[PDB]
């Protein structure tokens, strides 16, 4: 069986605050800077 | 050919712990191994292909 | 463990939470999309370059937003997470076909993302119109990716529209009939009849496109004895119940919220709203030329379209009242779920009035193609279906992390994003009205001043959207876990504590017949 | 609406199994007859190089490109025209 | 010969938006019209007027594609 | 609804850190790509 | 042409431009009203201390809010129609004038009689003259008589376009292998612009259409003088 | 631990597997169409029918041999093939509007008239009849094969199923047989994109519903039916309904009509 | 162009037993070619052949009703 209750439900861990903070900038800061990366690629590609 | 549906009833309801995709045996677990590394590895292979098709190329 | 929890899950909790952390993630590549569209526009001249590379933008602005934001929030996510609950289900009725339909969706945004790095990028529209689509005014791979991106799309929201309607209609306690079922499942159930029947055209015409880009084939293409325009047609056939499919889950959602804010033990006129929603949805399907008033139908053609597409007022008029209606004596909570639903049912009015403006075909001459169209539909996107996400997140946070929000935090998040999409949005009627045509890279020198002011607008919502992540982290982050709600009695979804185990109703519950 | 028969005392195997050999199969080896009587090959068309016909607007992607999946060198001709 | 030829009068078959077919029958009617007073020994100006409407109507690179295509024996209409 | 008081409780000062590194996290990327535009359109 | 700070449609040039504005002018109020109504419920929904938690019957109240819109949208439609089929009746124009879309321009044929036909480009920024207007000058415009039934035919030669003018009233879409009709007719003299309304690629943001609206007079002198 | 009657599935690889299948052959596709290569499309396609294999095989296992298929359970599985093959017919419903399009409006590219100029139809009375006798007949078979099964008689199951995987067999090599002898072919305007590609998506879903039937062959051959409960064998049985019908749509259309 | 007419010869348009259309079908095209070229001053000799092919095929009867028809204006063909 797996854990279960509050911050055992999830596929992150929210044991530490700032690793979290860490976590959650990567992911949501990923997603956001995806298509400024993509329109340099394509402006630097010609 | 005869009805042998008990014997295989009796193989996949042993309380042995092991999910339905792996209870056959062995062989299950060869198959299982086949299909995944299949499926990373031709994913690995096309974001490989992505970053070649990614730039001007040919 | 990890692994067979996370990516072998058969979990209808598990999968939903997926499908919320990937519409977030998704959610900010939107985002970032729709800043550099409103960058590109926030003045006269040229910033990134020409059209190819803005409407490379703009189609993947869209397409994130309504395929891997809105859609997989509502539906994989709300959806999984309190279908079951709300019905006292253990799970899904294919509760491993589920996984499926989520894992369809990371492969299906690689292909767009593939789509956008290879060659020039698809800078087609979302609607992917030949022959602009097609292999000579979009050689190469990047307009085949974005079909692909669709396939495996289509596919996850075909197979996850059979596990809810399957579910919803065989899972139910024995004594539960269909009008004792809460209106949000009801709400994801008549969005899954329209996906159910929507994509596989969708999914027909794009095949017709891949195969006049590949395989010789003419369908589109008048050489052959094709027809660009029948394209059109299949694509809107799925285009137009695809936008009612966007709106309903978040109709359901707004249901509860205001119910349960107004101190409501019921929303008002069950029977009615049921009613709006299936009217909706049968009248979403014989509407879908008001997309093509100006391809040159005939008159008595464009007639019926009008008058159809008018009608669907009447059913969406009657939940707007009855959502009135139920706040109407209320005790009122003004939670931060509840100023999300407020000014979802205000802003979805104005942008479908403004809907019912374009309806009319002589009128939608001159405003179809500019951003009075635009206009319209982020009303209803961004201050609706958006809305109700942010108002069911809000209110349904607590119930799947076991931790509350800070309300003051998420009342000002509301009251930034507020001003954000209104100062976005609102000027483009008047840059449609004066004749501001859709997917231009700039425009006449005229149409600058409100071009400036909706540009400051979107980084007014980029602020909130900013903030809202902090305010995640912030709940997170302190622990406060919950004890009690109110109301449980009438929102059975959190009577088995929060979180609720990973198994719930192995007991189902007791319902009997009188 | 153009049927002839009876049958229904109660249906089951026996009146299905009736059906596939006593109507069904005897169909099919009449339309297989009729097939094998018309069989043979028709007078190949004089090529005409119309523009709606044999259309390419990209290389198939495989042989030399100029080859349709099933091409039958008798009756497929080429956007040039039939084969040697 | 009952001219003033302005423009293509409405043609009660050709009603509405999409113009494509009275574009197409004209230039046929014209070219039926013109080889009939060939081969059988008449005046092609019996066919003016269908030659004024399609003129009128039919873009030019049609009227020139399907020109071409009759000359090179693969126009896919019946002259 | 009620809720125990926080486990881990996130201070005024902490709160400030956590939406300067949120904020940054968003601002920085695309910052660094907008600013050097003219950079990639001549390459 | 749209002007700085514009609010509503460019002021009308044809009849049914003008009728297009007062059937808006018609609708808008509607909308306004429906808007503000809903609005104030809702402030008047939120604004009292009195309570009423108790099941309410809905029937009743029901039958208004599905009569009264009904009405509503048979007071749409009516005035929207009678627009559409006006639009659509016969007319009789004494002129044809064909536009075919390209990547990224627009040509026009006159070939009532001459066999003229010409292409259309913006003028660039660099080469605007001084006072002329950005992305909006041509360099051939399209020379049409005023007050007078005009014929456009619309088509494409490659990807799809859209023909519009706004102050007339005007957007057709240009289809390949399509020739779709519009009816045109200027009340007045004077210079009319439009933008090309479906994307069509690179430059689809720079592709205007500009009319040039003259006397009869003025317009067979035009056409005598390319021969 | 339930005092319910549905099945909770074991966590399973299978959605995974089957999800980065679609991943490879699309991406495989898109290879194949542009880079000059069949590598991705291939993987793509042998882990797709590994996951097929082995996520069938486990409902076998639930089924049959673990017995978690409760009538609650049986009654879902009807439910999700019924909407299943709704969702097919809406598929093919994209095709026939594409056909009727383009045939009762044909442009002046075609000739203006249809079918187009320079394109000579099979003759609808050849092998397109025999081809409708054949799959008219598979469901006289399948029907005797069903009905067999209820009564419990395996002998007569096994040889109406045998009977009709033959017909279906027997159409698809006659439409193998057609496709290479046909004059036309997909690059031949809108009359030869439509044929191909609608009948060609149907001979899909005639090997796809072979193969089911196959499938429920061997099962049958294994005694894993009961003469009640035996639901792969229904669902096999309304799929292969579906495809006949579909057949009848386009024989009367695009064979018949649109001659 | 030239005689030597003996009968109407086959017509792949009517290739079966019943004739009616064909002798239907040439009536209307004479007289729809003799009302194009009396109107635009032309020669109704162009219009010879399809004189002779339904004056071969058509019963007396038949032409004579509908010729009574066309002046009486109650024909319900196209001319
Ligand atoms: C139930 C309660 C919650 C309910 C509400 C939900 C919450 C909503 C807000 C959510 C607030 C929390 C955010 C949590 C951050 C997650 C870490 C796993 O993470 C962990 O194991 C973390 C804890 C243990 C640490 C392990 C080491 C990890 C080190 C580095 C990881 C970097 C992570 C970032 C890496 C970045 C990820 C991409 C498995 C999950 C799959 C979900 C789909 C992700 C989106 C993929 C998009 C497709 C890409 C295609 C390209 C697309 C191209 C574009 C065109
Ligand atoms: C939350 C704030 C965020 C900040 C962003 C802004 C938010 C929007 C608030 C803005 C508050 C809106 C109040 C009504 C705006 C009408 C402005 C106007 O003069 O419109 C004129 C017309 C065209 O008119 C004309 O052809 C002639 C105009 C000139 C008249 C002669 C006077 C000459 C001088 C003109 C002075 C201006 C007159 C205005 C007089 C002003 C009268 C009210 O344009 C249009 O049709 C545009 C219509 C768009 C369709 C939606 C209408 C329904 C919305 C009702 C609730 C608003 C929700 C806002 C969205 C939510 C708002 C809360
Ligand atoms: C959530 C998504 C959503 C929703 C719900 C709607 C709802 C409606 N939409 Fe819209 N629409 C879009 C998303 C949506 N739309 C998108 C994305 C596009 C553009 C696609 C593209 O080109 O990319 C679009 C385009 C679009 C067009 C094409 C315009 C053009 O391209 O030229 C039209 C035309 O008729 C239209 C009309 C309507 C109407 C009548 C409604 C109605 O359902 C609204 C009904 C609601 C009300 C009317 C308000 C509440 C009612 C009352 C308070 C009762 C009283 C009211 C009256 C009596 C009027 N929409
Ligand atoms: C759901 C659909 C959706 C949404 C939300 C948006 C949001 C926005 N859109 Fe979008 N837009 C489209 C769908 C959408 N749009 C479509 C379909 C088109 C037409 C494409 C075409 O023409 O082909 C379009 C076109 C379009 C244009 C016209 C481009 C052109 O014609 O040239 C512009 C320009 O200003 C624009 C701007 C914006 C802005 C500033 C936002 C902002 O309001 C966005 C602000 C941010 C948010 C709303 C946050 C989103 C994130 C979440 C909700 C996740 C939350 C997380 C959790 C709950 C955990 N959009
Ligand atoms: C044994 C024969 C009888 C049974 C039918 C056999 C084949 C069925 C296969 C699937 C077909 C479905 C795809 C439709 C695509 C076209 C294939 C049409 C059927 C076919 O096989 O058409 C052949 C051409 O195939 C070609 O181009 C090449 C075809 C191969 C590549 C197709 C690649 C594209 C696949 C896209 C699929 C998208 C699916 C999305 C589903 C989403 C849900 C016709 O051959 P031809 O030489 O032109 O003329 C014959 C002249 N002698
Ligand atoms: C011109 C366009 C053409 C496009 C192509 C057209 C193709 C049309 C194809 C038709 C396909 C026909 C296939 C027949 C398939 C059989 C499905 C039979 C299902 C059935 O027979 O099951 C029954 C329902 O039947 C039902 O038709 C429910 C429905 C019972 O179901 P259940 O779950 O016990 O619930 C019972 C609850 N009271
Ligand atoms: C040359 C070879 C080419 C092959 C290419 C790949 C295509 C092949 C797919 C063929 C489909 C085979 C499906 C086999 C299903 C076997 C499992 C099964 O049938 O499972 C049954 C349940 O049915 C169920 O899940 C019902 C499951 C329904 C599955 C339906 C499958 C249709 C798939 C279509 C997919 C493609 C769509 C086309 C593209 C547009 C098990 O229940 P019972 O039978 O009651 O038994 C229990 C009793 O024994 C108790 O007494
Ligand atoms: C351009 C190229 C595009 C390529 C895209 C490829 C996309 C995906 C790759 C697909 C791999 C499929 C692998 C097999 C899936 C079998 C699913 C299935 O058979 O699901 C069954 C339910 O669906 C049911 O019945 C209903 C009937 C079965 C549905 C099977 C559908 C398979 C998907 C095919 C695509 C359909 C698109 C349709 C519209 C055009 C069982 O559900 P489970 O939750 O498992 O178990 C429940 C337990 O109680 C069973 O004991
Ligand atoms: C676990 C599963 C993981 C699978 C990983 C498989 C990796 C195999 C890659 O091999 C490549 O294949 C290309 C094709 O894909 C070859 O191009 C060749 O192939 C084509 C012909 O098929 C043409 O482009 C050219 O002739 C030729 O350069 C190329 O040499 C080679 O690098
Ligand atoms: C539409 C959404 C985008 C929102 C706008 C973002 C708001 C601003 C965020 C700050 O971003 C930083 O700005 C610096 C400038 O202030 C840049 O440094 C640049 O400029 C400096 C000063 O000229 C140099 O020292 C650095 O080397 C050089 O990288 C730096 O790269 C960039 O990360
Ligand atoms: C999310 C996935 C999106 C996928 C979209 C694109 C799919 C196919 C990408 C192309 O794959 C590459 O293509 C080259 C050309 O066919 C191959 O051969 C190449 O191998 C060498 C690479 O330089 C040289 O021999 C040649 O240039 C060339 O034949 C190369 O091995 C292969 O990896
Ligand atoms: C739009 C669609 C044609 C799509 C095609 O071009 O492929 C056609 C086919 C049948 C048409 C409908 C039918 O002709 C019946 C109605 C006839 C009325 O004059 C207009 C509405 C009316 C309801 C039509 C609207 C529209 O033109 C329909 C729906
Ligand atoms: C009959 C049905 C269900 C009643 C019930 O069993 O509870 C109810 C539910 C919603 C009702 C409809 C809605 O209230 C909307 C309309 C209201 C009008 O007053 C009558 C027609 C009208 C279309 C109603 C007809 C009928 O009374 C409906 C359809
Ligand atoms: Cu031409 Cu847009
Ligand atoms: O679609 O509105
Ligand atoms: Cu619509
Ligand atoms: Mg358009
Ligand atoms: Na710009
Ligand atoms: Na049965």
């Amino acid at each position: 069986h797996y854990e279960e209750g509050p911050g055992k439900n999830i596929p992150f861990s929210v044991e530490n605050k700032w690793r979290l903070l860490a976590m959650m900038t990567l992911f949501f800061g990923s997603g956001f800077a995806a298509p400024f990366f993509i329109v340099r690629h394509q402006l630097l590609k010609k | 050919f005869e009805n042998r549906v008990a014997e295989k009833q009796k193989l996949f309801q042993e309380d042995n712990g092991l999910p339905v995709h792996l209870k056959g045996g062995a062989t299950d677990n060869i198959l299982y191994r086949v299909t995944m590394t299949l499926c990373l590895g031709g994913t690995l292979y096309s974001l490989y292909c992505l970053g070649w098709a990614s730039f001007p190329h040919k | 463990m990890f692994i067979n929890r996370w990516l072998f899950s058969t979990n209808h909790k598990d999968i939903g939470t997926l499908y919320l952390l990937f519409g977030a993630w998704a959610g900010m590549v939107g985002t970032a999309l729709s800043l550099l569209i409103r960058a590109e526009l926030g003045q006269p001249g040229t910033l990134l370059g020409d059209d190819q590379i803005y409407n490379v933008v703009v189609t993947a602005h869209a397409f994130v937003m309504i395929f891997f934001m809105v859609m997989p929030i509502m539906i994989g996510g709300f959806g999984n997470w309190l279908v079951p609950l709300m019905i006292g289900a253990p799970d899904m009725a294919f509760p491993r076909m589920n996984n499926m339909s989520f894992w369809l969706l990371p492969p299906s945004f690689l292909l767009l993302l593939a789509s956008s790095m290879v060659e020039a990028g698809a800078g087609t529209g979302w609607t992917v119109y030949p022959p602009l689509a097609g292999n000579l005014a979009h050689a190469g791979a990047s307009v085949d990716l974005t079909i692909f991106s669709l396939h495996l799309a289509g596919v996850s929201s075909i197979l996850g529209a059979i596990n809810f309607i399957t579910t919803i209609i065989n899972m139910k306690p024995p004594a539960m009939s269909q009008y004792q079922t809460p209106l949000f499942v009801w709400s994801v159930m008549i969005t899954a009849v329209l996906l159910l029947l929507s994509l596989p055209v969708l999914a027909a015409g794009i095949t017709m496109l891949l195969t006049d880009r590949n395989l010789n084939t003419t369908f589109f293409d008048p050489a052959g004895g094709g027809d660009p325009i029948l394209y059109q047609h299949l694509f809107w056939f799925f285009g137009h119940p695809e936008v009612y499919i966007l709106i309903l889950p978040g109709f359901g959602m707004i249901s509860h919220i205001v119910t349960y804010y107004s101190g409501k033990k019921e929303p008002f006129g069950y029977m009615g709203m049921v009613w709006a929603m299936m009217s909706i949805g049968f009248l979403g399907f014989i509407v879908w030329a008001h997309h093509m008033f100006t391809v040159g139908m005939d008159v008595d053609t464009r007639a019926y379209f009008t008058s159809a597409t008018m009608i669907i007022a009447i059913p969406t008029g009657v939940k707007v009242f009855s959502w009135l209606a139920t706040l109407h004596g209320g005790n009122i909570k003004w939670s931060p779920a509840m100023m999300w639903a407020l000014g979802f049912i205000f802003l979805f009015t104005v942008g479908g009035l403004t809907g019912i403006v374009l309806a009319n075909s002589s009128l939608d001459i001159v405003l179809h193609d500019t951003y009075y169209v635009v206009a319209h539909f982020h009303y209803v996107l961004s201050m609706g279906a958006v809305f109700a996400i942010m108002g069911g997140f809000v209110h349904w946070f607590p119930l799947f992390s076991g931790y509350t929000l800070n309300d003051t935090w998420a009342k000002i998040h509301f009251a930034i994003m507020f001003v954000g999409v209104n100062m976005t949005f609102f000027p483009q009627h008047f840059l449609g009205l004066s004749g501001m045509p859709r997917r231009y890279s700039d425009y006449p020198d005229a149409y600058t001043m409100w071009n400036t002011i909706s540009s400051m607008g979107s980084f007014i919502s980029l602020t909130a959207v900013m903030l809202m992540v902090f305010i995640i982290w912030e709940a997170f982050a302190s622990k406060r876990e919950v004890l009690t709600v109110d109301l449980t009695t009438t929102n059975l979804e959190w009577l088995n504590g929060c979180p609720p185990p990973y198994h719930t109703f192995e007991e189902p519950t007791y319902v009997n017949l009188k | 609406a153009s049927a002839a028969k009876g049958d229904h005392g109660g249906t089951g195997a026996r009146t299905w199994r009736f059906l596939t050999f006593g109507l069904a199969l005897p169909s099919v080896a009449l339309c297989t007859l009729n097939s094998w009587l018309h069989s043979g090959h028709r007078e190949r068309p004089a090529f005409i190089p119309y523009h709606h016909l044999r259309i390419r607007t990209k290389p198939f992607s495989w042989g030399d490109g100029n080859h349709t999946f099933f091409h039958n060198p008798r009756v497929n001709p080429l956007p040039t025209g039939y084969e040697k | 010969k009952i001219k003033n030829y302005q423009t293509a009068p409405f043609d009660s078959r050709f009603p509405n938006q999409n113009q494509t077919r009275n574009c197409w029958q004209n230039y046929l009617d014209f070219h039926r019209c013109e080889k009939a007073m060939t081969a059988k020994g008449g005046d092609v100006s019996v066919c003016e007027w269908y030659r004024r409407v399609y003129k009128s109507l039919c873009p030019i690179s049609w009227v020139s594609t399907w020109d071409d295509r009759r000359a090179e024996g693969t126009f896919p209409g019946k002259i | 609804i009620t809720a125990k008081p926080a486990k881990t409780p996130t201070s005024p000062k902490e709160q400030a850190i956590g939406l300067s590194v949120t904020f940054l996290s968003f601002l920085l990327p695309a910052g660094w790509v907008l600013y050097h535009l003219d950079n990639y359109k001549k390459s | 042409m749209a002007y700085p700070m514009q609010l509503g449609f460019q002021d009308a040039t044809s009849p049914i431009m003008e009728e297009l504005l007062h059937f808006h002018d018609h609708t808008l109020m509607i909308v306004f009203l429906i808007s503000s109504l809903v609005l104030y419920i809702i402030s008047l929904m939120l604004t009292t201390k009195l309570t009423h938690t108790s099941t309410m019957d809905a029937q009743e109240v029901e039958t208004i809010w599905t009569i009264l819109p009904a009405i509503i949208l048979i007071l749409i439609a009516l005035p929207s129609l009678r627009i559409l089929y006006m639009m659509d009746e016969i007319n009789n124009p004494s002129l044809t004038v064909k536009t075919m879309g390209h990547q990224w321009y627009w040509s026009y044929e006159y070939t009532d009689y001459e066999d003229l036909s010409f292409d259309s480009y913006m003028i660039p920024t660099s080469e605007l003259k001084p006072g002329e207007l950005r992305l909006l000058e041509v360099d051939n415009r399209v020379v049409l008589p005023m007050e007078m039934t005009i014929r456009m035919l619309v088509s494409s030669e490659d990807v799809l376009h859209s023909w519009a003018v706004p102050s007339l009233g005007l957007k057709t879409d240009a289809i390949p292998g399509r020739l779709n009709q519009t009816t045109l007719m200027s009340s007045r003299p004077g210079l009319y612009y439009g933008q090309c309304s479906e994307i069509c690629g690179s430059n689809h943001s720079f592709m205007p259409i500009v009319l040039e609206l003259v006397p009869l007079k003025y317009f067979e002198k035009w056409s005598a003088s390319m021969l | 631990h339930q005092t319910h009657a549905y099945h909770m599935v074991n966590p399973s690889p299978w959605p995974l597997t089957g999800a980065l299948s679609a991943l490879l052959m699309t991406s495989g596709l898109t290879m194949w169409f542009h880079f000059n290569s069949m590598t991705l499309l291939m993987i793509g396609l042998t882990t797709n029918m590994l996951t097929m294999y082995q996520w069938w095989r486990d409902v076998i296992r639930e089924s049959t041999f673990q017995g978690h298929h409760t009538p609650a359970v049986q009654k879902g599985l009807r439910y999700g093939m019924i909407l299943f093959i709704i969702s097919e017919v809406l598929f093919f419903t994209g095709f026939f509007w594409a056909f009727y399009h383009s045939s009762l409006a044909p442009t002046p590219e075609l000739g203006g008239c249809w079918p187009p100029t320079g394109i000579h139809p099979l003759n609808p009375l050849e092998v397109p009849l025999l081809n409708t006798s054949v799959l008219l007949a598979s469901g006289v078979s399948i029907t005797w094969a069903h009905h067999s099964l209820m009564e419990g008689d395996r002998k007569h199951m096994l040889q109406a199923l045998f009977i009709t995987i033959t017909l279906g067999v027997y159409f698809t090599l006659l439409q193998a047989s057609e496709y290479y002898e046909a004059p036309f072919t997909i690059s031949d305007g809108v009359y030869g994109s439509t044929f191909f590609v609608a009948t060609g998506f149907h001979g899909l879903h005639v090997i796809i519903g072979s193969t089911f039937l196959i499938v429920c062959f061997f099962r049958q051959l294994k005694f894993h039916f009961t003469s009640n409960h035996h639901f792969g064998f229904e669902a096999a049985a309304w799929y292969w309904h579906f495809v006949d019908v579909v057949w009848l749509f386009l024989y009367v259309s695009i064979y018949w009509w649109g001659s």
